[PDB]
């Protein structure tokens, strides 16, 4: 059963959460490729397990930069919680560890690239292809947010795309633990909740609302709330006002109506039937959610893979040597990762 | 259209986060 499910998946993620996989690689058994995608304080590059030969996508986070930019905490956060998960649609955290420089995270490939770059280049995508992306989220955010987890960073930039055409959630930097509210104020200006904005204190609602931007820029090919600073885009979002496309469903748009709610005790996912309020909603009638997350249901599309490290899903970024100090840099504050 | 409105605008590259 379902709750028998997720009880047991509690049971997991709690020993893992309560007693952290730590130090289980080396920098050196790795070659490093190519560069997959940037940060403010790292980048992720592809690199191979000369052992196994397996191909992975490792992290690499500046400690200094992390400090500087105070996101300490989160990257603690992020580690600790991407260890202790196990999900089809997560990205798997294959190994980590730390030296002199940096914090390192070997996650699972996704050769596919993100979904980011797919959508932009064909411009929106039809409602079935995004309804069956949708999906895989909507069983992912019921699994973390049993955990008393919050993600706090939906968005095409952090959806990867892998072999089978199905979605893989990375990007756990903001992901947090919390079982009551919480006030930081993080996440991409377009796909905040109103609750964020106006410094409230907020909880697993916000993913829902996320949710909603998500299926909006997917169906349109351009997110519900844009301008071109972010203080005019938070006006709009507080406003309570959204604006469809003429090709947009009835169904599609009165389910956004309900996800895109300002106010709490009336958006979908936070009600009395939790999730079923979404799952259950017209829009998702077609959806088989036992095939979805059995991965049965044939995707949208593949992406032809000719290569175990083809990278031609992926856009191409300024390399730059890892550079490791013969001095260990915040050693105190990243104790346990 | 706000299509062409979106593709005109400074933020259809990747998205950065704030924190904060
Ligand atoms: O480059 C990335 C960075 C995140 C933080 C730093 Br301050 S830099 C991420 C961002 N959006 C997807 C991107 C990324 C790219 C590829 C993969 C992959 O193949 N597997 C797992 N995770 C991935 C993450």
């Amino acid at each position: 059963s379902v709750k028998e499910f997720l009880a047991k998946a509690k049971e997991d993620f709690l020993k893992k959460w309560e007693n952290p996989a730590q130090n289980t690689a080396h920098l050196d058994q790795f070659e490093r490729i190519k560069t997959l995608g940037t940060g403010s304080f790292g980048r992720v590059m592809l690199v191979k397990h000369m052992e196994t030969g397996n191909h992975y996508a490792m992290k690499i986070l500046d400690k200094q930069k992390v400090v500087k930019l105070k996101q300490i905490e989160h990257t603690l956060n992020e580690k600790r919680i991407l260890q202790a998960v196990n999900f089809p649609f997560l990205v798997k955290l294959e190994f980590s560890f730390k030296d002199n420089s940096n914090l390192y995270m070997v996650m699972e490939y996704a050769p596919g690239g993100e979904m980011f770059s797919h959508l932009r280049r064909i411009g929106r995508f039809s409602e079935p292809h995004a309804r069956f992306y949708a999906a895989q989220i909507v069983l992912t955010f019921e699994y973390l947010h049993s955990l008393d987890l919050i993600y706090r960073d939906l968005k095409p930039e952090n959806l990867m795309i892998d072999q089978q055409g199905y979605i893989k959630v990375t990007d756990f930097g903001f992901a947090k633990r919390v079982k009551g509210r919480t006030w930081t104020l993080c996440g991409t200006p377009e796909y905040l909740a109103p609750e964020i904005i106006l410094s409230k204190g907020y909880n697993k609602a916000v993913d829902w609302w996320a949710l909603g931007v998500l299926i909006y820029e997917m169906a349109a090919g351009y997110p519900p709330f844009f301008a071109d600073q972010p203080i005019q885009i938070y006006e709009k979002i507080v406003s309570g006002k959204v604006r469809f496309p003429s090709h947009f469903s009835s169904d599609l748009k009165d389910l956004l109506r309900n996800l895109l709610q300002v106010d709490l005790t009336k958006r979908f996912g936070n009600l009395k039937n939790g999730v079923n309020d979404i799952k259950n909603h017209k829009w998702f009638a077609t959806t088989d959610w036992i095939a979805i997350y059995q991965r049965k249901v044939e995707a949208p599309f593949i992406p032809k893979f000719k290569g175990p490290g083809d990278t031609s899903n992926f856009d191409d970024y300024e390399e730059e040597e890892i550079r490791v100090s013969i001095n260990e840099k915040c050693g105190k504050e990243f104790s346990e990762f | 259209t706000t299509y062409a409105d979106f593709i005109a605008s400074g933020r259809t590259g990747r998205r950065n986060a704030i924190h904060d």
